[PDB]
């Protein structure tokens, strides 16, 4: 099984951890608590 | 082409294979890759006061 997304204009706040490596995302327009 | 100045330490920060740049809290480069040796450089500011 094969998967296609599609990228949309969007704002995240990246998680970057102690070695540089992007460990969690929030999406800002997902929900109001991601606001 | 990134101008500057400061002092180039050994930087003691783990790049990805990838990664040119690093930076700490805003727009200014705290760590540099050496373009012909590949060792990564930190980028502190002279001392002042």
């Amino acid at each position: 099984a094969y998967y296609v997304g599609y990228l949309q204009p969007r704002t995240f706040l990246l998680k970057y951890n102690e070695n540089g490596t992007i460990t969690d995302a929030v999406d800002c327009a997902l929900d109001p608590l991601s606001e | 082409g990134l101008k500057g100045t400061g002092v180039l330490t050994e930087s003691n920060k783990k790049f990805l294979p990838f990664q040119q740049f690093g930076r700490d809290i805003a727009d200014t480069t705290d760590a540099v890759r050496d373009p012909q040796t590949l060792e990564i450089l930190d980028i502190t500011p002279c001392s002042f006061g």
